């Protein structure tokens, strides 16, 4: 019958690996490299777009950074697609969290719910895994400032400075050589860029190659602000921090 | 729905996807159990692979279920979240049906009874996960200490160490426990837990986690400051 | 709108002796004013040396009488040929019963036997499966003119002893089987004379160690 | 008994020159006991308003069910919903519950950020749009309402005189009506101003 | 793959025979029927030395008069016992008596072949299951994975079976007592255990119709062994 | 029905009576409106007699099996939650009850809980449920103490049934006692109200309106 | 070999392997006859057990008053089947109150058990089954292969060694269908039957099981001392 | 059940809740528990139709409590009331549902400010200074708006709140056995004995 | 739930010595209007047994459908089908109360009362009635409707216990039938002249008889009668 055909994708190794985990891991190794780095004043998120094209639509171009609500935002590592769907998902669980409370989500407990079904994927239903890793920045009134990431085991952590996709064994060294505790948002823009044009694949680092946002307190008083930067305004802190 | 029959018996009469479940856990990161006369300690390895970590909100080790039974594992991390969950849940449903918090016995067979169904059921694998579920019976002060595993056998432990290098600290474990006499106070008990995973952890650092739970439940982690006390009092005694 | 219950009337009597116990139930059936049948049985063997009969709506009482003798089959498929106590019995259609709780049996249900010290037993429901053993019970339609007769000749209730005026009881010495036979007789021929849905005929079934005997005997028929 | 005038209220509506206005009262009760004098009637979503009146456990309801849609089209779309389309959201919603309807009277109100265009809206309790030029009305108090509104409205009225129109017309409508009043709130709405003021009212 | 339900050429059910392998690794459990009562008892076997072994529980309760005992993967057996009680008190239940030993052993059996692609495979332990009633007295029944169950004057399962069995061949006669019973249970159990035996490796229960069934206390059976040590001595 | 059940020094007193009746025929007088849970477990049974029985001889399947999974005997607080939330999945639906559960244990003490078809549990130290409630009521409450021997307490409920008894016509037939203790429960007897009334009478001095 | 992985897979020869190897599993049980007369139907069983200490497992089983069968095999299999049988001459009766023929028995057990070779998943039954009964039409004996195949018979025998039971039956035809009126005599050829099935071990009173059916005689099993009497 | 009031004053927020419980012709007791802690700081009363009231409360209770140990955290007299809201208001379109009345009182400790939600059956929640459920706001309704000041203290609140149950005593028809009353304030929730 | 529509009234029947005889008149009514004239309310199954149906006449083709579809069931894998293995009276009956009776428990019921009238393979004669509430019994006379009321009197004369079964002859039984055929038509509202009437004897078989018509009717006394009281003219 059927049976002879099933791959049987939620099985583990002799050594006690889940196999489609480790090659799903695999697959995003190859995606463009993103960086969240949180500082005592907001959070910076930055990510590489995959070799463009010059006739690529960049200004209504959205591969990396998502919006999940007005407080919590993600950088994205792997299949685009499979990202949509866990995205949406994510952006109805916050919403469903504000109807019931009438409070905004806890940053942690929305990241533990899509963490959840991605390890779902991984013990029952005989379906592939999600080919997705993400970086989740955001805020709250309970622990502030706070970077997450998860992969498609569905495990995760937390996060002071942090890299997913290609070349993170370089990041990571890097960041952790010039990242210190008492660190700013204008500084933290700074070290995201220059980690990122340091590990880069490419032959230089570019307006159009990247994707940048910030989740700054810098909104008038009291509250949060997420900013996806333009086209124009990732060129100009490019040259702002002095990399082109 | 997907129906396929994953743990299955082998010719040999093994269950090899609740053996390499098993594996899993071999290489989680130590936890140890310790029980002394009036406490019980849980002790956790922290691999310092991972630094530049947010230690406030990433997820700590021990986890409680009722504010008188916690629980600590060995294997995947992802894993453990849904034994959690369900335990959590199922102390709640028995404090609102029996009217009385769970006992540490009932909580663990609980536990024991989810993992064993996951290595009979079809379409789903086995938990790579084994746990060290503690505490204290209600309005009992004699404490308690089980372990699961993914096959779904669970057993009482005077104590207990799960994870990868857990039969060195069992070795340690097993000469220095003294069952007509154990850790009568907290002090000796900590001291005990500390010293077992010196034996595998590497550094004293941030490396070790430590989590004291004491009858009516009394459940306490310990600082960075208030466990390094501990290891630097330890070695000091070690020159000799 | 459709009523799915009807009254096909009789009655009938349980009477438990001291080795040995009766059921019987007349024979006529009836719908409104009509006579439907003068001899349609209604107490049954159901082996296992246990009677039963469930009166009042028929469709009903064949119903349970049916699904009952198919659990004294199974009981013995089941459990290697053992013997259907009747206090098993009993509670057996207890759940016969409740299990309709909200779409009821419409039937007054009496079995009878002996129980397991070979001592006579008779057991009692309503409708909806609350039961209780009884040393005597009438159910259906003329229950309450044969009860209140039974109260009196078969327990000796408000009889006492000649000569101590109210002091010293009438002592319950056990009645036997040609006795109880007389009372069940007379129990039917005054319920018929006052009760227009009793009449035809008298089907007695008596239950011993022996095993289960029958006896009738004819009633007035208008 | 019956659903709609359990708790009571209203809720009005008007077209201004280069403006719109809606306004609503305080009360919420349980048939004569008064309850709440603070029970607000009138949400927005972004630059879009919407009141409603009716069962007050469905009027909560809604605005959460709406907050939650309109947060959902402004992630997805990447801009803030309109008065227009808004209204058809509505419309959807309500008639998803034909045979297990919202007991609501929601009435919608705002100015199209683009076109510049006023716009308002009123609903029955299971979809049907009415989209009128001058003004709508809702609540137990309805008809008094329209007898307001049809007398003392007039086109191309500038804010500050529509917000005398509005409010009057509020005003002597919940003075007779017995589950209306306790207070009342008054929107006006310009293209990229919003000004709310509470009116005083007799509190019986 | 292959199928889980599919016969081997010799005309066996290859998960089936694949379970009794795991039984046969398991921990050994004897049980001996009498005309005074049915002794149970099990071998413990800890893993370690700070394991407390009186949480080792291998002898369970299913009524007041059946009792089981159990070996191979004990994980497995947990839903056979509550399926056991749940039968037994529902049978109780239903018809205001207590449940035959035969019936409650079909009624567990009847779990056994539940599997396919129910159940993703077979169970991978066997029981013991003692008890009495008032029909065909002191009974006791081996139930297997294979749906299959024969009655026992005595029985040994795990992995001192077969040389526990022929051992029990020679020493049963229709004629033991009960306290002739206990002491040949602990004989034989101490003659296959690895480890020594006393009363916290291994444990006794039996089951009468007076008491019911009783799992017995280390106090208990720590005179049973000093009773059996001095008459082996005694010649 | 006539049934109570009161909290004292010496344990607890269950009393009921034994009449069943439909409309104004008395179906029985030897109805056991009591039931034996376990040795230590008792249920009052009032309104419908099938619900009554047939929930309670279930309720104490549940509690055999929770001291069988448990190795422990069952909590009155427990075994009573487990009929209310029982009885609750059915409301609306028709049920008719008004019950006891009446127990001791270690951990709680004496303890009785009211449970009812509409899903009302509730603790408490005296109870009276069923038609003729309101007159055993009366009889306990002035003569109710903590301080009361297991004899008088014992007098007290079978007098209480009595009255009630008496007065309402759809109580009657024979009286039931419980006495209920650190050691389980012990029966005391079935007691004809045909010939209890005419004693009570006589020793008492009760009933001056009647005559005898 | 290649193509005996599951049941809904053919062989290249038109072969069904799966299905061959149930009925491999009856030629590994004990040896049971089945023989029938006029008046009378006969099964003889000889009963196995697991050692000295084990009881002798039961082979026959009651299926209601007229009917019943002997089986050889997987024992669990047997008991869902006979469940079935049981089910069906139930229906018969509490609908049509009609007692099931024997015939129509062997028909339904049939169609069960061809549903099972030829879907996925499932497996075939591995157990072979003798029913006797007595209906309208008088006695009869059938035999059920898991296969799905059921055959009419005067008499025949099922299980290992079965053989020299069949051989005994096809020359004695002529005499045991004539014993009419005589239960102990039908029942003697049965048991000299299935004598000539055994090897080392012989008939004892707790080895062997007969049961019996025919026109005033409920469908009845006999164990223990009352066998020794044919013994 | 019958009588529940509700409070906010100053630092606290006090509740009010009858005794008795009567099942038709008697009262079966006069010293019932009229609410349950659902947190540290967040009490409810509850009044309705019997069995409906305690299984609801119960219910509530136990699914804050899973919240509070999966989250280590408290959650709002805000969030709760939601909650509760959102439960009763799904439960009003169901087959059979809830036919329970209830108050929520909370000491919300992120604002330093004490909490008083009033929600009935259908779903209708208002945050307010003082309310009601039932008969009783009909009686103590014109006497909070006099008296009340949104600055008094907690003994103030009980003085004003013997007031209340005073004129409930004079003249509703129902004998309600006396209130059990408790106070939620920053410390959590403590029962007054004496009253 | 529903309501009868087109309806047929009564169905007598009785035992004699050695069979039984069974009658339905051929009228399917509308209300009060006799809508349909020629409605053959005896259905016949196999040669030793006929069905006789009255009430809802949608209904009684259903139940025609039935039986005609367990004649074919029963000859499937059958050699014995018109021999040991046919259709009893019993096994129709039995079949029929199964399903009225599971009918009246889904509250969808049958609107019908019927009579099984037939004899068993040893020559016992059967007689049972079942209706819409799945309500059976026996006797040796049973008429559905206005039948239980006018005929049964007049057939219990005949045989008034089962003592009397060897003493009534085929031709005593068909008289009586015949006459309590034209007493309905006298007295039933909803009722007609024309009938049929089915013998079934274990010697000579099953004789189905159509078109019968009710003869022999006393009128003319009516000429006689005039007024309500005081008229003369
Ligand atoms: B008691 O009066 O509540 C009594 C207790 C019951 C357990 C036997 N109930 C009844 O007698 C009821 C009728 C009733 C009378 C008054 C109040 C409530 C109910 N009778 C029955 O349930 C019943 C049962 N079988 C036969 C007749 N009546
Ligand atoms: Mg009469």
């Amino acid at each position: 019958g059927s049976r002879r055909y099933d791959s049987r994708t939620t099985i583990f190794s002799p050594e006690g690996r889940l196999y489609q985990v480790e090659y799903a891991l695999e697959s995003i190794s190859h995606a463009g490299t993103a960086i969240g780095i949180m500082a005592s004043d907001g959070i910076v998120l930055a990510a590489e777009r995959k070799v463009t094209s010059t006739l690529l639509e960049q200004d209504t171009s959205t591969e990396k950074l998502y919006k999940l609500n007005d407080k919590i935002a993600v950088a994205v590592a792997g299949l685009t697609a499979d990202a949509e769907i866990l995205i949406n998902t994510a952006r109805i669980h916050a919403q469903n969290y504000l109807k019931t409370y009438n409070e905004d989500i806890p940053v942690e407990i929305l990241v533990r719910r899509l963490s959840d079904i991605k390890q779902g994927y991984t013990q029952h239903g005989g379906l592939r895994p999600f080919g997705v890793s993400f970086i989740y920045a955001g805020y709250d009134d309970r622990y502030g400032y706070q970077l997450y990431t998860s992969n498609p085991s569905g495990n995760y952590t937390g996060w002071k400075a942090i890299s997913v996709g290609a070349n993170t064994s370089a990041a990571q060294t890097l960041l952790q050589m010039d990242y210190k505790d008492d660190m700013k948002v204008d500084d933290a823009i700074e070290l995201a860029l220059k980690t990122l044009s340091k590990t880069t694949d490419s032959s230089a680092l570019t307006y159009d190659r990247l994707e940048f946002a910030t989740i700054r307190k810098g909104a008038n008083d009291g509250e949060v602000y997420q900013k996806i930067f333009k086209p124009q305004e990732i060129k100009d802190i490019l040259v702002k921090t002095g990399i082109t | 729905g997907y129906d396929r029959a994953l743990s299955i018996f082998s010719p040999d009469g093994h269950i090899f996807q609740v053996e390499y479940a098993l594996e899993a856990v071999k290489r989680g990161t130590c936890a140890v159990g310790v029980k002394g006369k009036n406490c019980v300690v849980l002790g956790c390895e922290r691999r310092s692979t991972l630094k530049l970590q947010d230690t406030r909100i990433t997820p700590s080790k021990v986890s409680k279920i009722d504010s008188h039974v916690v629980l600590s594992f060995s294997g995947l991390n992802a894993d453990s979240r849904i034994l959690i969950e369900k335990a959590r849940v199922e102390a709640q449903s028995h404090r609102l049906t029996l009217e009385d918090p769970v006992t540490v016995e009932y909580l663990t067979r609980y536990v024991a009874g989810v993992q064993q169904r996951y290595t009979q059921s079809g379409g789903v694998r086995p938990f790579g996960v084994s746990t060290l579920i503690a505490g204290f019976d209600p309005r009992d002060d004699e404490p308690k200490l089980y372990q699961t595993e993914p096959s779904g056998i669970y057993s009482s432990w005077s104590a207990q160490t799960i994870g990868r290098n857990s039969k060195t600290v069992r070795e340690f474990l097993e000469k220095n426990y003294d069952r007509k006499e154990p850790p009568a106070t907290v002090e000796e008990c900590v001291k005990l837990t500390v010293r077992s995973l010196l034996e595998v952890v590497q550094t004293g650092a941030k490396n070790i986690e430590i989590t004291v739970v004491k009858p009516d439940s009394d459940i306490v982690a310990l600082s960075s400051e208030e466990i390094n006390q501990y290891v630097t009092q330890i070695e000091q005694e070690k020159q000799e | 709108q459709f009523n799915p219950y009807g009254d096909n009337g009789g009655t009938i009597l349980g009477i438990a002796g001291e080795d040995f116990a009766v059921l019987a139930g007349d024979t006529r059936n009836i719908t409104d004013y009509s006579i439907n049948s003068r001899y349609e049985p209604k107490v049954f063997d159901c082996g296992d040396n246990i009677v039963m009969s469930a009166n009042g709506f028929a469709a009903d009482g064949d119903a349970l009488v049916k699904r009952f003798k198919n659990s004294v089959k199974w009981y013995h498929f089941d459990h290697n040929d053992k013997k259907l106590s009747i206090n098993s019995a009993a509670r057996n259609i207890q759940h016969l019963l409740y299990g309709k709780r909200f779409f009821p049996y419409y039937v007054h249900t009496i079995i009878a036997g002996l129980d397991e010290d070979g001592k006579g037993a008779v057991y009692s429901f309503d409708p909806v499966g609350s039961y209780e053993r009884e040393q005597c019970r009438a159910g259906g339609a003329a229950a309450s003119l044969i009860m209140p007769f039974l109260d009196n000749q078969v327990n000796f209730k408000n009889q006492y002893e000649p000569g101590t005026n109210g002091k010293v009881k009438k002592p319950l010495k056990y009645l036997s089987v040609e006795e109880v036979i007389k009372l069940v007789r007379d129990s039917f021929t005054s319920a018929t004379e006052r009760h227009i849905q009793v009449g035809d005929g008298l089907e007695i079934l008596i239950v011993t160690k022996d095993g289960v005997r029958k006896e009738f005997y004819e009633l007035k028929r208008d | 008994s019956d659903p709609s005038s359990i708790n009571g209220g209203i809720v009005v509506a008007m077209t201004g020159k280069d403006c719109v206005a809606i306004a609503c009262d305080l009360r919420l009760g349980s048939q004569s006991l008064g309850v709440s004098n603070k029970f607000e009637k009138i949400f927005h979503y972004g630059h879009v308003f919407l009141g409603i009146t009716g069962l007050a456990t469905d009027v909560t309801t809604l605005n959460e069910m709406f907050r939650y849609k309109t947060n959902l089209y402004k992630l997805k779309e990447e801009r803030a919903i309109e008065p227009e389309t808004f209204t058809q959201l509505v419309s959807s919603s309500l008639y998803e519950r034909r045979f297990g309807p919202y007991f609501v009277g929601p009435v919608v109100a705002g100015i199209n950020s683009k076109s510049g265009k006023p716009f308002i809206a009123g609903f029955d309790l299971i979809g049907c749009i009415d989209e009128a030029k001058d003004f709508i009305v809702s609540g137990t108090a309805s008809d008094q309402l329209f007898g307001m509104c049809e007398s003392l409205y007039e086109p191309n009225l500038e804010p500050e005189d529509l917000f005398e129109t509005i409010s009057q017309a509020l005003l002597n409508a919940a003075d007779r009506d017995a589950l209306s009043g306790w207070g009342a709130v008054v929107y006006i709405i310009k293209k990229d101003e919003v000004v709310k003021r509470y009116l005083k009212m007799r509190q019986d | 793959d292959r199928g889980v339900s599919t016969f081997s050429p010799e005309g066996r059910l290859f998960q089936v025979e694949y379970s009794l392998e795991a039984i046969k690794l398991g921990s050994t459990a004897i049980g001996i029927a009498t005309k005074e009562g049915v002794v149970l008892g099990v071998e413990k076997r800890a893993t370690s030395p700070l394991l407390e072994s009186d949480s080792i529980e291998k002898i369970v309760e299913i009524d007041r008069h059946i009792g089981c005992a159990m070996s191979g993967l004990t994980a497995d057996a947990r839903s056979m016992i509550e399926h056991a009680r749940t039968a037994a008190v529902t049978h109780n239940l239903y018809y205001d008596e207590d449940i035959n030993v035969e019936s409650l052993t079909q009624s567990v059996c009847d779990l056994a072949l539940r599997f396919g692609e129910l159940m993703s495979r077979p169970f991978g332990v066997a029981l013991l299951i003692a008890g009495h009633d008032a029909d065909d007295g002191y009974q006791l029944f081996h139930a297997e994975p294979s749906g299959t169950f024969y009655r026992y004057n005595a029985k040994a399962i795990g992995s001192g079976s077969e040389g526990a069995q022929a051992e029990l061949l020679n020493e049963w006669h229709s004629s033991l007592t009960l306290k002739e019973a206990e002491l040949l249970v602990l004989k034989i159990l101490k003659q296959v255990m690895e480890e020594k035996l006393d009363e916290n490796n291994a444990q006794l229960s039996c089951i009468t119709k007076q008491d019911g069934f009783k799992i017995y206390d280390n106090e208990k059976t720590a005179e049973l062994i000093k009773e059996l040590k001095e008459k082996e001595a005694a010649e | 029905t006539t049934t109570l059940a009161f909290r004292f020094q010496g344990g607890i007193i269950v009393a009921v009576d034994s009449r069943a009746t439909a409309g104004n025929w008395v179906a029985s007088q030897t109805v056991k409106k009591v039931i034996e849970i376990n040795p230590f477990l008792l249920g009052t049974a009032a309104g419908g007699a099938a619900d009554c029985q047939f929930w309670e001889t279930w309720l104490g399947s549940q509690c055999r099996l929770h001291e069988l999974r448990e190795k422990e005997r069952i909590s009155v607080a427990a075994a009573s939650k487990i009929l209310s939330n029982l009885v609750y999945q059915y409301k609306g639906a028709g049920l008719s009850m008004g019950t006891m559960i009446c127990g001791y244990t270690r951990k709680e003490g004496p303890t009785i809980y009211y449970v009812d078809s509409d899903g009302t549990r509730l603790k408490g130290d005296i109870f009276c449920v069923g038609s003729g409630q309101t007159f055993a009521y009366g009889v306990l409450d002035s003569n109710y103490k903590w301080d009361l021997s297991v004899e008088d307490a014992l007098y007290l409920g079978k007098r209480s049934i009595l009255a009630a008894a008496h007065r309402d016509a759809y109580s009657g037939g024979s009286v039931n006692l419980y006495h209920v203790t650190e050691d389980g429960w012990i029966y005391h007897g079935n007691h004809d109200v045909g010939e209890l009334f005419w004693k009570v009478k006589e020793e008492e001095g009760s009933f001056n309106n009647v005559i005898g | 070999n290649n193509y005996d992985g599951d049941t809904v897979t053919f062989s290249p020869t038109g072969r069904l392997f799966q299905v061959e190897y149930a009925l491999e599993a009856i030629k590994q049980g004990s040896v049971t006859v089945g023989l029938r007369s006029n008046t009378h139907a006969v099964l003889v069983a000889l009963k196995r057990n697991a050692d000295e200490l084990s009881s002798y497992q039961k082979k026959i089983i009651k299926c209601d008053e007229h009917m019943g069968l002997s089986l050889a095999g997987l024992a669990p299999d047997a008991r869902v089947l006979s469940n079935y049988l049981r089910q069906q001459c139930n229906y018969s009766s509490l609908v049509f109150n009609r007692k099931l023929a024997v015939e129509r028995a062997g028909h339904l057990l049939c169609d069960k058990a061809q549903k099972n070779t030829q879907s996925y998943g499932g497996r075939p039954y591995g157990v072979g089954l003798l029913i006797i009964g007595y209906d309208k039409s008088g006695a009869h004996l059938l035999e059920f292969q898991p296969s799905g195949n059921v055959t009419e018979l005067y008499g025949t025998a099922i299980g290992a060694r079965s053989q020299g039971a069949k051989t005994y039956l096809e020359r004695t035809l002529d005499t045991f269908i004539k014993i009419d009126g005589n239960p102990d005599e039908l029942i003697k050829a049965g048991v000299e039957a299935i004598s000539q099935s055994l090897r080392d071990e012989s008939l004892t009173v707790d080895n062997l099981s007969i049961a019996i059916v025919g026109k005033d005689t409920p469908f009845t099993i006999y164990d223990g001392e009352a066998v020794a009497k044919y013994i | 059940m019958d009588i529940i009031l509700g409070i906010r004053v100053q630092d606290s927020v006090i509740l009010a809740s009858s005794k008795a419980v009567t099942r038709g012709i008697s009262v079966l007791k006069d010293s019932d528990d009229k609410t349950r802690q659902l947190s540290p700081h967040t009490l409810m009363s509850f009044a309705g139709e019997a069995g409906d009231t305690v299984q609801f409360a119960e219910y509530i209770q136990a699914n804050i409590q899973l919240y509070s140990i999966r989250e280590d955290y408290e959650l709002s007299p805000q969030a709760v009331s939601s909650f509760v809201r959102q439960e009763l208001a799904k439960s009003i379109r169901s087959r059979r549902p809830y036919q329970v009345n209830v108050l929520i009182g909370g000491y919300d400790k992120k604002k330093n400010k004490p909490e008083l939600y009033q929600i009935d059956y259908l779903g209708t929640k208002v945050e307010l200074p003082y309310g009601a459920h039932g008969y009783s706001g009909f009686y103590t309704f014109s006497l909070l708006d006099h008296h009340y000041r949104p600055d008094m203290t907690t003994e103030e609140g009980l003085d004003l709140l013997k007031l209340c149950v005073q004129e409930l005593e004079k003249r509703m028809p129902m004998d309600f056995k006396g209130v059990i009353v408790k106070i939620v304030d920053k410390d959590g929730i403590r029962q007054v004995d004496d009253f | 739930t529903q309501q009868p529509i087109v309806t047929g009234t009564s169905v007598i029947s009785m035992k004699y010595d050695n069979g039984v005889i069974i009658a339905a008149d051929n009228l399917g009514s509308y209300g009060s209007l006799l809508r349909f004239n020629g409605v053959e309310r005896l259905i016949p199954v196999g040669d030793n047994t006929v069905v006789g149906i009255s009430g809802d006449i949608s209904d009684m083709q259903h139940i025609e459908r039935l039986l005609k579809d367990l004649v074919t069931e029963n000859a499937y894998d059958n050699p014995l089908a018109d021999a040991e293995e046919a259709l009893e009276p019993s096994y129709i009956f039995e079949y029929l109360a199964t399903v009225m009776y599971q009918r009246r428990s889904k509250m969808n019921p049958l609107w019908n009362a019927i009579i099984v009238a037939g004899v068993q393979s040893n020559g016992d004669q059967f007689l049972r009635y079942v209706n819409l509430l799945g309500v059976t019994y026996s006797s040796p006379t049973l008429a559905t409707g206005f039948g239980a009321h006018m005929a049964n009197p007049l057939l219990r004369k005949v045989v008034d216990r089962e003592s009397d079964i060897p003493k009534t002859t085929v031709q005593v039984a068909e008289e009586a039938i015949v006459n309590a055929m034209r007493v309905l038509y006298y007295r039933d509202a909803r009722s007609s002249r024309n009938f049929s009437l089915a013998i079934i004897d274990k010697n000579t078989g099953l004789t189905f008889k159509k078109n019968l018509q009710v003869e022999n009717m006393k009128w003319d006394f009516a000429k006689d009668i005039k007024g309500y009281g005081t008229q003369k003219i």
